[PDB]
């Protein structure tokens, strides 16, 4: 009854059965931040936030219309007092 | 292929320049804070403070101008990422766990696809077996699905 | 998608507004307050602005690393809740059609 030879359904693209990571050559970043290396050992220690991305900079991150000349002069007068 | 590589190189160079400028701004701010904390009040120190403030303002203005260029290659950060990065760490466990959930979802998808495939294969086989007269549409059904 | 240039411009505008407000407050603040407290407040404001600019620095570094993982991640998420929505729609359809049974 509903068998229509004119109604053809095409495969969904991209196919989830195939390796969707390698479809567009998207393996570099996945390998970069992979859970484990090819041998299964842990690559780097893992944590949560962005703090360790600023550790190289100097500092102690323990806890994580307009007249510029006039303001500079005011600050200079305040400091000289 | 060459155009994509050239665009990537230009974007990387622009981002490296922005990174260097912001690092210089941060270093200048650190020096400004150090001078403020250890300010002796001498006129030379006051002139140095004024010069440092002017340099910081000029650097910020230049960064704002360059980063706002429509032709620059700079032109997603979800709020959940901002919430997660507020915990004083090295940002890896969020990606680890969420990629683990992604892989679990993908494995579930593949397993359910295999299960459904075997389901409809067996159903087609038995419908052909006990109902040969409907065998011809069933294969077409596969052609309608596959 | 939010453009990085717009975010940078908004951050710079907010920094300028905060600096202008701080300068104005120091202007109309009575001179009886010691200069040490004003210097400490200015240092704290500078530290906060530096922290915001360092967050922008980290975002810039992330974009330099950048989208491939982000694109795959978003596509897989979309597939996941599309499957979940299909399951929920199936359950709702059966619940509705049980009456017609």
């Amino acid at each position: 009854y509903y068998v229509d030879p004119e109604t053809t359904y095409t495969y969904q693209q991209p196919n989830p059965l195939q390796d969707l990571i390698s479809v567009y050559g998207l393996d570099d970043i996945s390998r970069q931040v992979a859970r484990t290396n090819l041998d299964g050992t842990k690559a780097v220690k893992l944590r949560k936030s962005y703090k360790n991305q600023i550790a190289d900079l100097s500092g102690k991150f323990s806890t994580i219309n307009f007249d510029w000349d006039l303001c500079s002069s005011v600050l200079s007068q305040f400091e000289r007092s | 292929m060459n155009g994509n590589s050239t665009n990537n190189e230009q974007l990387q160079q622009e981002l490296a320049t922005t990174q260097d400028q912001v690092a210089s701004i941060i270093e200048s701010f650190v020096e400004l804070g150090v001078s403020i904390y250890d300010f002796p009040g001498t006129p030379e120190a006051t002139k140095g403070m004024i010069t440092n403030l002017q340099r910081n303002v000029d650097r910020l203005y230049k960064l704002n101008v360059r980063s706002n260029d429509p032709q620059s290659s700079l032109s997603d950060i979800p709020l959940e990422v901002v919430q997660y990065i507020e915990d004083g760490r090295n940002p890896d466990i969020y990606t680890r766990e969420f990629v683990e959930a992604i892989r679990r979802s993908n494995q579930y998808q593949r397993g359910k696809m295999h299960g459904l495939k075997q389901l409809r294969d067996s159903l087609a086989d038995k419908i052909v077996d006990e109902f040969p007269e409907l065998k011809e549409p069933v294969e077409d059904i596969i052609k309608r699905t596959s | 998608q939010v453009s990085l240039a717009l975010v940078i411009r908004n951050l710079t505008v907010f920094t300028m507004k905060e600096l202008a407000q701080y300068m104005k407050t120091n202007v109309h603040t009575q001179a009886n307050e010691p200069n040490s407290a004003k210097k400490i407040r200015f240092l704290q404001l500078i530290i906060f602005l530096r922290t915001q600019f360092l967050k922008l620095y980290v975002l810039v570094k992330w974009t330099r690393t950048i989208h491939v993982l982000i694109d795959l991640l978003n596509w897989f998420r979309t597939t996941n809740m599309n499957v979940n929505n299909c399951i929920w729609a199936l359950k709702s359809s059966l619940n509705s059609m049980t009456n017609a049974k």
